[PDB]
């Protein structure tokens, strides 16, 4: 018996990883069909891109079961950690699965074998829950606590073989910082693990000048960068959100789980609008694309801040509710990201010429506008005071 | 087309997030 | 003003992934040099081995500053986060610009590259410490508790720009908890990115018939269960010890750090090892390197707690105390790895013949032991205890 | 020859961690 608070923060950083594994095939994609090879590399990308949104859903449903799992119970010891170790086990093959049913979805046999890793997990968390309730002790202090113990032995058990149902805050930090921290550094995975300017490649096609070949992977570090500041001040304002919650409904879990699934396809994003184009026109179509991955990336935040305010009375710190000291800044810091694009996919269409310019002013008046974010609002709060 | 499509689909989002914002208001 | 322990979570999310970046090159190496192209594919491992080794070093100890300095600071505002966000973004090109230094030692522009990002992460966290001195509330209680905060206007500041050190508890299970997470999963990544059977290649060296597709990768589904069953295991010791540490001093730190260096191998061993021997004597080898990397992960935790145990008195919890209700199963549980892995090493040339059976049996033994720890260290104890 | 050198050196290290073990157990 001891606290189980550090088993559930592993459980998270292996559930972050396992959600967001199938984004690598997405951006090891094929980013420049040349001789107009788009034809089948942008149905090849569609096909890796569907994928990894279901192999997420998916993941983040088996996260979600793992958190009330472990929120029945309440302690650990040695067979609850180790139970708890076999059923990560038993979920990192989802993705693996459900990819391979995807690829061979007429074969039975892809099929047959999601199933069998669905059922190894109920099984595994049919164990802990047997386990857990064979020792009271083990169960969360609600559950041992209530006579009413004799309904919660069958509850839970059978769940495992409702928009307000809390969460555990705590989990969903945990789960969004890994999927953020894991986003946020994609590929500079990539740069590190291929694009180290090999000796003989700088000596034969860039005459020995290993400036030359940095500058030839610059686009690269130039996505790179791009993309490690959106993710990370996506993560702020999530970071301030949470910092006021004090519950976690399951409706803001759902608005969350699309953010994060939606923020995982940034750095793809800016990979592509960093292979500048060959013909100009189709930057726009990059833009428009990252426009829109960083709306719904942002805006799905703010729909979480709403729905929480829908309760805010039980769901939110007294600091943010309606006319709160820090409402109106927690307003601005959750919309800044959702406007911003907004603003910018509308000039790739009503100013499309300037279009990657608004984009690349954007990137680097957003990052500023957090930083002052304060002092806008207090400005903004004095203006509308005597006007 | 499908850009202003998306746009407005972009902006139904944006319109149903301040709905909700607006019952919330008067619902506090 | 707030709680900073999520942005603290969310750098060690970061920083995780950062350490363990260049694992990724070494598990992607080319396992099978068949014709013996050793010669040369060696030599490539072992360049790539060291590059690993010594980023993963150079990074932890940019987290052991990181730490250090968000522990003179204990508060969280926009202005510190960005700027933490800001210092992070500066430490994920340490593994890069140390790759590239490495790769081209001749060139200065590779050193100059590590030398300016080094200069960045101490100037972003000069500011960080700066801007939390102007505002006294930001820093911890007792150094803007104290009278003489003057001194330590000056102390960190000097220092950014032993032994008994007290490292933070927390932030040390959180970077733990971040590698082992990465590391267990480190080669489902590479199964789920590139080991999916492409429909046309079952079709044409299979027939069409997808099991022996899949039986053609079940190699590397045998590496990956023994990979993860080891890191989890070595995971479970390491959270058995750290719940029953008071305080970490820096010997904590830096055996803990050698722990999860050696840790980071367990991947590239297990896949040698299943990448089966084309000659008898090869695997001994293999089993060899194996058992030698479990045994240098596990011993520096087994050392890290006897380093505490040093000082047990005001380092680790009375339970675990020499003498104290659970010392004997501390003892048992940080040793099982250690023990098992030398004597199933031992094998490899006293019982040389037999030495991939046992290895195979060391790896089956191994989790029942831990999950059988309680009883057989209590059947032992009431063995010698009347005996 | 070096698989010994290699099960020595093993061999040194658990040794240490026991001298830290029994000077522990003494200072206790």
């Amino acid at each position: 018996i001891q606290c189980s608070q550090r088993m559930l923060s592993f459980s998270d950083a292996l559930l972050s990883i396992i959600a967001t594994v199938m984004i690598l095939p997405v951006t090891h994609t094929e980013i420049s069909p040349e001789q107009q090879f788009d034809r089948s590399v942008q149905r090849l990308l569609a096909t890796r891109i569907a994928v990894y949104l279901m192999t997420f859903l998916i993941v983040t449903v088996a996260w979600a079961a793992h958190t009330r799992l472990f929120q029945v119970v309440g302690k650990t010891d040695d067979t609850l950690a180790l139970l708890n170790l076999a059923c990560m086990m038993t979920i990192t093959f989802l993705p693996y699965t459900f990819s391979l049913m995807v690829t061979f979805p007429d074969v039975p046999l892809g099929i047959f074998l999601f199933c069998v890793c669905v059922i190894a997990i109920g099984v595994v968390q049919a164990l802990i829950v047997g386990y857990a309730f064979h020792f009271p002790h083990l169960l969360s202090p609600q559950i041992q606590r209530s006579a009413h113990r004799a309904l919660y032995r069958r509850h839970v058990l059978g769940i495992v073989l409702d928009l307000h149902e809390p969460l555990s805050k705590e989990r969903v930090e945990a789960f969004s910082d890994g999927v953020y921290a894991i986003v946020a550094t994609l590929l500079i995975l990539d740069i590190c693990e291929d694009n180290v300017p090999d000796p003989k490649d700088v000596k034969e096609r860039f005459s020995g000048s290993l400036v030359a070949a940095l500058s030839a992977t610059g686009p690269r570090f130039l996505a790179y960068f791009g993309s490690f500041a959106t993710v990370g001040l996506l993560w702020f304002a999530h970071h301030s959100l949470f910092l006021h919650v004090r519950k976690a409904t399951r409706a803001m879990g759902l608005l969350n789980t699309l953010s994060l699934a939606f923020v995982g396809g940034l750095p793809l994003a800016y990979q592509q609008t960093s292979a500048f184009a060959r013909q100009p026109r189709d930057e726009l179509e990059r833009v428009r694309v990252s426009c829109t991955i960083i709306f719904l990336a942002s805006i799905f935040q703010l729909a979480m801040w709403t729905t929480a305010l829908l309760h805010q009375a039980e769901t939110l710190q007294p600091s943010v509710w309606f006319g709160g000291r820090e409402h109106v800044l927690m307003f601005a810091k959750l919309a800044l990201y959702p406007c911003a694009s907004l603003l910018a996919f509308a000039s790739t269409c009503l100013l499309s010429r300037f279009s990657v310019g608004i984009f690349h002013l954007m990137q680097i008046a957003v990052p500023c506008a957090f930083l002052l974010l304060r002092l806008l609002v207090g400005l903004a709060l004095a203006t509308l005071r005597v006007l | 087309l499908i850009p202003i499509a998306v746009g407005g689909a972009l902006a139904g989002l944006v319109l149903i997030v301040l709905i909700a914002y607006l019952v919330g208001r008067k619902r506090s």
